[PDB]
RNA sequence: UAGGAGGGCGCGGCGGCCGAUGCAAAACCCGGGGCGCGAGCCCGGGCGGAGCGGCCGUCGGUGCAGAUCUUGGUGGUAGUA
RNA sequence: AAAUUGCCGGGAGGGAAGCGGAUGGGGGCCGGCGAUGCGCCCCGGC
């Protein structure tokens, strides 16, 4: 038989947020990026980084290679956090591993 | 976040300050908090309250 | 006399007599003594994480057990239990813990 | 290794609250469902019928969730999660998760040995 | 009239320059609002 | 803590990377915090190693015998993560290290809070170092 | 058995805490729980419970109405648990010290440019821990559009209640029941 | 009871965090031990042979004993008519 | 997996059985099922 209340494509997929409320939330998010306790608590390994906010010179701009990028992260205290990301990669449990995720 | 020096200096351009029409954005001013200093330690243990 | 004794005990005058604050007014001249502050150990071997609470050497002084009025020395007792159940014995005296000292005689 | 609890654990009921009539049907599960029937004599609480759970049966808040060991349990998956019980060893007992392998369990047991942490499935998978 | 200067972190191969810290942007001092974040994060995320 | 600690506690109280919470949101909930500068590993603002500028750490060192590491952060270096922490390696005797912990946790008014917890964590950390080396001797059930 | 209604238990409801999980308003509440607890300022008790209030129970106050209420009392601090909105219909505003949860941008500029102060409630507790020399003000609660529709029904005698109608014009809710020529006049 | 609300439990995805697993994952089985007033949950033993779980936010084709319910399988009737 | 069935071992039965509270008898299972340590001390070494 057919399902109860068959799903339709005219569900409300996309929801609108005020232009100003979007900007307010971005402002709050930016501020929190400058607080070491919150960047720690959200799971980033920031323990050899010199200063927050972490500003690096413009010479980084011109780099080219993933190997070049690796040195830059090492000269900061940033490569450890990139380590955790690469080491944590695994296959997604559940149905998503066959839904192109 | 790792900021480049090129980018960290544009932030004040992009978001401006507590002043009207300072942002690159139009019709926007940075939000002000409900509590100027959030230190309950300082307020509760100030001379005025004690 | 249970209540009569109780009334006597809580009398403000008589508790002063009982405790003996006189004759402690004697030693240390015209005053009642002071004290000091023990526990200056400065040598914890361990540090417990539970909020510690130390060993009790109780100051409470339980009253001695009463002897039944008809248990008077020389009286013959019957044992009601134990391996000598039914045996008739002689009552000698009450002991310090309250237990009765008896003899067969053997 | 010596538990802090200095108060006997009283249970007001040890039997479970089985579902009414789950003894009469097979496809009925024994998990508790409250009867909503209009004539249900279980719902109306006649004497001689199966009992319904109340808040009145609730166990003393002091000795709640303590195992007969007189420790409260916390399931660990690795040595790091074990080391969180270092300062709670007289209230909390560790227990290795059911899907922790034999190799990993030997490590947790070795490490729990030094920190003096009560472990309630120390012999499993060996 | 004062705001701290954020130290810029040099990198190997750079020419040593008489540079100084960038003053802290005003936005990096904005109120922290986690209720607003999760509200906006929910609604924005569903637009893809 | 570039913002106040009272504010930070508000943000990280209900969710953060160190809080391991088990057994639901009912009266069965058990929750611990595995951050290294929390002395009892308790998720509270008193013991929080996140929502305090002044925190104490008492850890057994890496592979090495009888070395206790004591760390205290610096109030004015909050925005310099690398050199926020002042750590000290002590391989002296217990009663002598009990003095060092008091000197840096209590007598300077750093965190008179954590006088008892720091010493108790030293007692537990130090004993774990003996047993690691000497091996298990006692069972401690008495 | 004891003869009581609902076991003698309270059936009314009041907000014992605010609804918003806004971190700064949560911090302000901790301050005023302490202040009511230790200082026993009756002013402090009012401020606390008004902090536990919904947006409709804390209506905005215009600067025109605030300027009227402050007139002659410019040695005191105006206190509003709510929002101060700017009013273009006013010209004279005295230098005045106002504490509120929010100021609109135009309002705050108008107050400051007069030589006043836009205080927060944390700043108020520094400068008045017991609410001394304060003017505690509310805004008009029954001024909302929704309030017009409240009360006796639109079609009963002596009621001037606004009806819920989708449009205005002659074809919408005018004929039978609104004039003598069509049936009756309400 | 009809009815209303609050706080929880459970199922499947998504964004994040924290983890288990060929030194044996899921599912299933048990006169195994426990926790919770309860929804449920944790562990033991076995079977199996490659995946899985907890927490925060968020979302839904999300919880069965009934409907002469739908489909499949199975009894007693009965070694009977 | 369940319904349902066979075999082996165990248990009970005078026109139903199952069920709720009690406990008694059998089983079956539980060693964090239940401790042997801490303080003074005398050496004899670390
Ligand atoms: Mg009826
Ligand atoms: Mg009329
Ligand atoms: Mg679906
Ligand atoms: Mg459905
Ligand atoms: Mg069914
Ligand atoms: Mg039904
Ligand atoms: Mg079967
Ligand atoms: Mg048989
Ligand atoms: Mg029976
Ligand atoms: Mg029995």
């Amino acid at each position: 038989g057919r399902m109860f209340a068959p799903t339709r494509i005219w569900r409300k997929w996309h929801r609108r947020v005020n232009v100003r409320l979007r900007r307010v939330a971005v402002a709050s998010a930016l501020a929190a990026t400058a607080v070491p306790a919150i960047v720690t608590a959200r799971g980033h390994r920031i323990e050899s980084v010199p200063e927050f906010p972490l500003v690096v010179s413009d010479s980084a701009e011109g780099i080219e290679k993933t190997a070049q990028a690796i040195k830059v992260l090492k000269q900061l205290g940033a490569y450890a956090d990139a380590e955790k990301a690469k080491d944590s990669v695994g296959i997604r449990p559940g149905k998503g591993k066959m839904r192109n995720r | 976040v790792i900021w480049t020096e090129s980018a960290f200096k544009k932030l004040d351009e992009v978001y401006g300050s507590f002043e009207a029409s300072s942002s690159k954005k139009k019709g926007f001013v940075l939000p002000r908090p409900k509590m100027t200093n959030a230190d309950l330690g300082r307020l509760i243990n100030s001379d005025e309250v004690q | 006399s249970k209540m009569a004794l109780g009334i006597k005990r809580a009398s403000r005058s008589h508790t002063y007599h009982r405790r003996g604050l006189w004759a402690i007014k004697a030693k240390h001249g015209g005053a009642l003594p002071k004290a000091e502050k023990p526990a200056a150990v400065a040598e914890p071997k361990f540090y417990p994480a539970d909020d510690v609470k130390p060993r009790t050497v109780s100051t409470r002084k339980p009253h001695p057990t009463k002897l039944r009025s008809t248990i008077t020395p020389g009286t013959v007792l019957i044992l009601l239990a134990g391996r000598y159940m039914g045996k008739r014995v002689v009552f000698l005296k009450q002991l310090q813990s309250g237990l009765l000292l008896i003899t067969g005689p053997f | 290794a010596v538990p802090l609890l200095t108060r006997k654990i009283v249970k007001k009921r040890v039997k479970h609250f089985k579902r009414a009539h789950s003894d009469r049907y097979i496809g009925l599960k024994q998990s508790w469902r409250r009867p909503k029937g209009i004539d249900s004599r279980v719902r109306r609480k006649f004497k001689g019928c199966t009992l319904m759970p109340n808040i009145g049966y609730g166990s003393d808040k002091k000795t709640r969730h303590y195992l007969p060991n007189k420790f409260k349990k916390f399931v660990v998956h690795n040595v790091s999660e074990l080391e969180l019980l270092m300062m709670h060893n007289r209230t909390y007992c560790a227990e290795i998760a059911h899907n922790v392998s034999t190799k990993k369990r030997k490590d947790i047991v070795e490490r729990a040995a030094q920190l003096d942490i009560v472990v309630t499935n120390k012999l499993a998978r060996l | 009239t004062a705001r701290p200067l954020v130290s810029v972190k040099a990198l190997d191969g750079d020419m040593a320059t008489d540079a100084a810290g960038v003053p802290m942007p005003h936005v990096m001092k904005a109120p922290i609002r986690p209720d607003v974040i999760t509200f906006v994060h929910r609604l924005v995320s569903c637009n893809s | 803590t570039t913002v106040p600690g009272s504010l930070v506690w508000e943000l990280v109280k209900k969710n953060n990377c160190f809080l391991i919470k088990q057994f639901g949101n009912s009266n069965a909930k058990v929750q611990f915090s595995k951050e290294p500068n929390n002395l009892y590993n308790v998720h509270s603002y008193k013991f929080s190693g996140l929502a305090n500028s002044k925190t104490v750490a008492v850890q057994p060192s890496a592979g090495e015998d009888k070395a206790v590491v004591l760390s205290t952060t610096k109030t004015k270096k909050q925005n310099t993560p690398a050199k926020l922490q002042h750590k000290t390696l002590m391989r002296k005797e217990f009663r002598k290290m009990a003095k060092s912990v008091k000197n840096q946790v209590c007598d300077n008014y750093y965190r008179p809070d954590l006088t008892k917890p720091a010493l108790a964590r030293l007692s537990a950390v130090y004993r774990s170092l003996q047993v690691s080396k000497s091996g298990i001797k006692k069972k401690n059930r008495q | 058995g004891i003869d009581l209604v609902a076991g003698g238990r309270n059936k009314r409801t009041k907000r014992t805490a605010p609804k918003s999980d806004d971190v700064y308003l949560k911090l302000l509440v901790k301050l005023y729980r302490f202040l009511v607890r230790r200082t026993k300022s009756q002013f402090n008790a009012v401020i606390l419970k008004r902090l536990f209030m919904s947006k409709t129970n804390r209506p905005p106050l215009s600067m025109r109405r605030l300027v009227r209420f402050m007139e002659g009392k410019e040695d005191k601090i105006a206190v509003i648990v709510g929002t101060i909105t700017d009013d273009q219909r006013v010209y004279e505003i005295p230098a005045m010290k106002v504490a509120a949860l929010r100021f609109t941008e135009t309002a705050r500029a108008r107050i400051v440019n007069a030589g006043g102060e836009c205080l927060t409630f944390d700043q108020l507790a520094l400068r008045a821990p017991l609410g001394q020399n304060t003017l505690l003000l509310r805004g008009p609660k029954n001024a909302r559009e929704a309030v017009r529709h409240f009360g006796k029904a639109p079609g009963v005698p002596h009621s001037h209640t606004k009806p819920y109608v989708r449009s205005k014009g002659r074809k919408f809710e005018k004929a039978r029941g609104r004039r003598n020529s069509r049936g009756f006049k309400v």
